[PDB]
């Protein structure tokens, strides 16, 4: 039995081995107790402000948009300590796990970023983190790998089944399966099985609620639409979550489309997948014929997953919400127009969020229409990715 | 679930315990996954649990991860398992087989016709390793409807609401993790409940552990990864990996006999 | 004639070619306009905060202190767009220079972090920015140089006398004696000749009013002392400008010492320098005894700089501000330290602020002493060269 | 200072320009600088502007940043350049000698020091390139209780209060850097203000812009980098490099002569 709902319409549930379901209900327990918890919250608000740098900007993009009837905003989670969105729930769930009397956290990444966001939440609250990674990824990361040692956290390589992402995640959570007594999982996106969906959710909804305020100074009104992209579905759900019940105000969520959906080489499970039970959730996946979890793509490390949070496709379903896909191509051209016209260098993640605004303007340059781009991270980390695809295309 | 029902009824007019190895279908490949089982049959194995190759198997350990991976790399699918299992019930009529399957397998094509494949090639049992008894409800009743026996795992961390669950929920045996509450408590409770016969499935790799198993009040006990850890040990010599198996099946079965 | 002295006691003046002084006097009297104009104030305003995002946080740093007398905060201008202050003065400059009617932004950069602000508040402002480079600096910053062309900065290589910085300076400063009526030369750091010095000061001094405000909010009284890093001067003088009047606040300024002072191999010649005049100013430098100008050294390329601020030798001279040094391996210690105990990767730079603070802990940990370090910049630059030195002492 | 007095007195008489070339002390290395300036006074140079080696030549073009490097890299230092001074000044007792120097290499030991070795050696003028008139004060101060002439640009750039005060402050000559006020204007102005004789030092690497600066008023013309220029054109044929400036220097005095 739970506290809360498991699912959303027939999306999420608790699809793990009956030895993890008391983990997941003190989890939910601990969770719902910490919502009603005025010390918790002003802890938390405490490390969101003094620690990450909350509240983050809301920025107007004039030289983008000149010429059009559009108004675009930018949130900037890129602003945040750590340079993406992810800060906000870590510190969250260090906060829970020290709420249950836990000493350990678990993560495990492939690119990196979540096991740097995992390691600076356990270095600042004196939690021994541990970071399971494919050897085959400890190979790739050497930064993020430089990153996490640096921050005290003991990275783990799996040399276990085909030494990557899935096998570093086996690894996390036969650990977990053990350890949960003084140990928490510390689940990197709106997805797995209940609580997380719900939990990375309360976690970000901060992104919207600030924007939500800062538009209402701005402008006197609610956004048109407010657009996110979709990798598990955490940066999103965090800006959709507090205008949910304002019908006026779309909510676009962006996916990968990577080579296109048509080349099947894209991470658009949502709109091009079809619904399975894999990582203890029943959602969208991308899938074989006869039921194999296929391989995404993306150009961006962090939109690379065949699924989805469970709350976006239950939104999707009933048409709260929108998915559409952008192309490589396509954030690769967002990505140089906000370096070049704003001066700011965004995430390849985040440049998928402002090529559908893009879109949305360039498509239709005489709709009045008031935008806000979520946008999720810092592109630094990808500018060597974007280097090498631009020198490679001559210069294109 | 008939053949596990036969299958105690003869063991406990033989004080005996039954002994229940664990395979991977198609590891290392079709033919000689075909042999290896044949093997752990004529060695004396009681009843058969059959896993199917999964993309992303998060509930095994290390052992059947690679053994996961060799099936992968033979190109074994659900339908050649499936095949496969038809064949091995055509050669042995009475000897319970049990699946466990991943939840995606099982709801890819629809549960209901997952469950009427499994009794069409005369399977007797379903584990699905990533179901919890919580949602365990369209699975059982699947299986119920097609004659299939629903496995649940009793862990070590089980209280007794779960108890009751999976006494009232089971059919054919309860899978015990013994890794929290006595053995002896979790057993008698289990009965107490008039539970489906528990098998103790937590480290059976001796001998001992069988005898133990037995002594403490289970119908039996599972080899979970032992069996498997002799197949990724002879890959090189196939008559040896069989020889194994067969010195290590007769012994495990012999510590089960009156 | 200047509307304002454009001296600190004995040093700074304006000694440049005469055909540069016109310019000088220009940004002079735009400068004191602007200062009076609520609407160049309003606009400044309204940039550091909805796009560079100020106020940065004050971060309380409990690890790292424990169980001393000690309580330090850091000021989080790691947090600002760009992630380091410099931010700040390029806006405040690029408005400057569109009051005076200019399009365009003259600069010049070494390891590419002035030439990389600068980039971003020409893109964001519309001004054509063009960044004048030594050759052999364009071959080592390849990443530098890909933000500032990534952000429409034309970077200019010089091949010229030494192929490198002081050759890249003498071109930007040739090109600005003949473009100034149309070009605005944005000066890096707190030197240089008047007007130069007091405009990077007022356009930094945000630092210290958000900090003295944040601790007598948090600790109802003024720091023992405020703790800052010395390159040119920008951040250092940044945070003291609000406490000069304060008397009871310890400015401390932090030197790099490279090697060590006695090695010769350093950049802190406000304390081991002599007074000289080159770059338009009378200050502080390291010279050879027949007066050219020496080379520094620091691990910190952002602080290697064989001069400083005049208005930091000012301080130095009256007893205001006191003056320092820190080592290589003592900033690398306090990086290392930052990133374990409290999850912030410190920019190299700021990685000497922090070892002096830390000093001044360990050596009288019984001292009860309220410190706030200048956190100037995140170290995400840096990894590569503190990898490289650490393995290269077998991980020590 | 006096020297520059005598020989505009004496250019007067015969209605003739002076033509002043530039050059590096050092470049391309000592001796072959000393025969350089010696080859410079016998082709007809009226007098010399020569530069001390500086690390950082901030208010240099490309040509001279050249020049310095290469007498940087004969390792030439600011004793060795005043030892060269000295030689120059005992073979060529008339010839008025003015220094382009920086700030630093005159601030260093003492800016009353550095005027004293000025006078000590020989020189008649000191431009210091980075000090502009508001700063120049302690400079000329020094320059003139050591007999040395204080040298000021009048920049394209100049108002009224720029050439009353060069005019004030100057001696020996004004440097005119005509790169914005009429030629005409500023060279009258200097005139009316009782300034030093205008020397022009832009752009002059043709005997016609010799002829036309002293057309236009001034009182000669400084050959900037042209002279540096057919250094680094020759650095391989020293001989050459000698021919190539006699004949270079003495079209342009040429151009200078009634
Ligand atoms: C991790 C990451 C994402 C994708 O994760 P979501 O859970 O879908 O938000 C997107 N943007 C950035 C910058 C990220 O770091
Ligand atoms: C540029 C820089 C400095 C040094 O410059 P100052 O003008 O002395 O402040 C210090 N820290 C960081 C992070 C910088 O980017
Ligand atoms: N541990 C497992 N084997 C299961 N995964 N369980 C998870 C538990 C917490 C978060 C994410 C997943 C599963 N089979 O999905
Ligand atoms: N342009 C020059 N040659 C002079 N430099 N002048 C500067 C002008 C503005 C900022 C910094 C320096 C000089 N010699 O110092
Ligand atoms: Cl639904
Ligand atoms: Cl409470
Ligand atoms: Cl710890
Ligand atoms: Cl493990
Ligand atoms: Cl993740
Ligand atoms: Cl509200
Ligand atoms: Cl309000
Ligand atoms: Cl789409
Ligand atoms: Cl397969
Ligand atoms: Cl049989
Ligand atoms: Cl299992
Ligand atoms: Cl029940
Ligand atoms: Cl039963
Ligand atoms: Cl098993
Ligand atoms: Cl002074
Ligand atoms: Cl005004
Ligand atoms: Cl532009
Ligand atoms: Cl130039
Ligand atoms: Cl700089
Ligand atoms: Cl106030
Ligand atoms: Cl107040
Ligand atoms: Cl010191
Ligand atoms: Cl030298
Ligand atoms: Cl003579
Ligand atoms: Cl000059
Ligand atoms: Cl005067
Ligand atoms: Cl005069
Ligand atoms: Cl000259
Ligand atoms: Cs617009
Ligand atoms: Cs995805
Ligand atoms: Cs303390
Ligand atoms: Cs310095």
């Amino acid at each position: 039995t739970t506290l809360l709902n498991p699912y959303f319409g027939e999306f999420g549930g608790m699809y793990v081995p009956q030895i993890l379901m008391p983990a997941l209900n003190q989890l939910e327990e601990a969770f719902v107790s910490a919502q009603k918890d005025p010390e918790f919250q002003a802890q938390f608000a405490d490390l969101l402000k003094n620690y990450a740098g909350r509240p983050t900007a809301l920025t107007k993009c004039q030289n983008i948009t000149a010429g059009t009837r559009t108004t675009l905003y930018l949130k900037r989670e890129d602003l945040l300590h750590g340079g993406a969105h992810k800060t906000n729930q870590v510190l969250g769930q260090a906060l829970l796990a020290k709420r249950m009397g836990k000493s350990e956290i678990i993560a495990e990444t492939g690119a990196g970023q979540h096991g740097v966001a995992s390691a600076l939440a356990s270095a600042l609250l004196g939690l021994k983190c541990r970071i399971y990674m494919g050897a085959k990824d400890v190979e790739r990361q050497s930064p993020n790998v430089f990153r996490m040692r640096l921050m005290g956290a003991e990275v783990i390589p799996v040399h276990s089944g085909s030494a990557t992402l899935k096998d570093a995640c086996n690894e996390a959570l036969r650990d977990w399966s053990g350890s949960y007594e003084t140990a928490h999982y510390m689940l990197g996106t709106a997805a797995g099985p209940h609580p997380y969906p719900t939990i990375v959710r309360e976690f970000q909804r901060m992104i919207g609620e600030e924007t939500k305020a800062q538009i209402l100074d701005k402008e006197g009104r609610l956004p048109d639409a407010v657009i996110a992209c979709v990798g598990g579905g955490s940066n999103a759900i965090g800006m959709f979550a507090d205008f949910i019940n304002d019908t006026s105000v779309g909510l676009i969520g962006v996916e990968p489309g990577g080579h296109g959906i048509e080349t099947g080489e894209h991470g658009a499970p949502l709109k091009h997948g079809r619904v399975g039970i894999y990582f203890g959730m029943k959602a969208p996946m991308m899938q074989t014929a006869d039921g194999q979890i296929e391989e995404s793509y993306s150009i961006s490390a962090g939109l690379d997953f065949p699924s989805v949070g469970p709350q976006h496709a239950y939104l999707n379903s009933i048409g709260r919400a929108d998915y559409v896909s952008i192309t490589d191509d396509e954030a690769l051209e967002a990505f140089k127009t906000l370096c070049r016209h704003e001066g700011i260098i965004p995430a390849l993640e985040s440049s998928h969020a402002l090529a559908h605004a893009l879109k949305m303007m360039r498509e239709q340059p005489e709709k009045e229409q008031l935008l806000v781009v979520n946008l999720s991270g810092r592109g630094d980390k990808d500018i060597f990715t974007v280097h090498d695809i631009l020198k490679a295309r001559g210069e294109i | 679930m008939e053949r596990y029902e036969n299958l105690f009824a003869q063991l406990n007019d033989r004080r005996e315990g039954a002994f229940v190895p664990f395979v991977t279908l198609g590891d290392p490949g079709i033919e000689q996954s075909l042999k290896i089982i044949d093997t752990l049959i004529d060695a004396g194995a009681d009843a058969l649990e059959l896993g199917v190759p999964f993309s992303d198997p998060l509930a095994d350990g290390p052992t059947i991860q690679n053994a996961n991976l060799r099936a992968f790399a033979a190109g074994v699918t659900p339908a050649q398992c499936f095949e496969m299992l038809a064949l091995i019930r055509e050669k042995h009529p009475t000897i319970p087989i049990g699946l466990l399957m991943y939840a995606n397998l099982v709801f890819n094509n629809g549960i209901d016709a997952f469950y009427a494949r499994c009794e069409q090639v005369g399977v007797d049992s379903v584990l699905v390793a990533d179901v919890p008894v919580e949602e365990s409800a369209p699975f059982r009743q699947a299986a119920l409807r097609h004659n299939i026996a629903p496995i649940f795992i009793c862990p070590p961390n089980a209280d007794d609401d779960l108890l009751r669950q999976v006494a009232s929920y089971g059919r054919g045996y309860t899978y015990l993790l013994s890794r929290a509450l006595p053995l002896h408590h979790l057993i008698e409770k289990l009965k107490e409940y008039h539970a489906a016969p528990a098998l103790q499935g937590f480290g059976i790799s001796s001998p001992e552990q069988v005898s133990a198993a037995v002594r403490a009040g289970a119908a039996g006990a599972i080899s979970g990864s032992a069996i498997v850890k002799i197949i990724e040990k002879n890959l090189a010599s196939p008559k040896q990996m069989l020889a194994e198996l067969r010195s290590f099946v007769s012994a495990m079965k012999a510590a089960s006999r009156a």
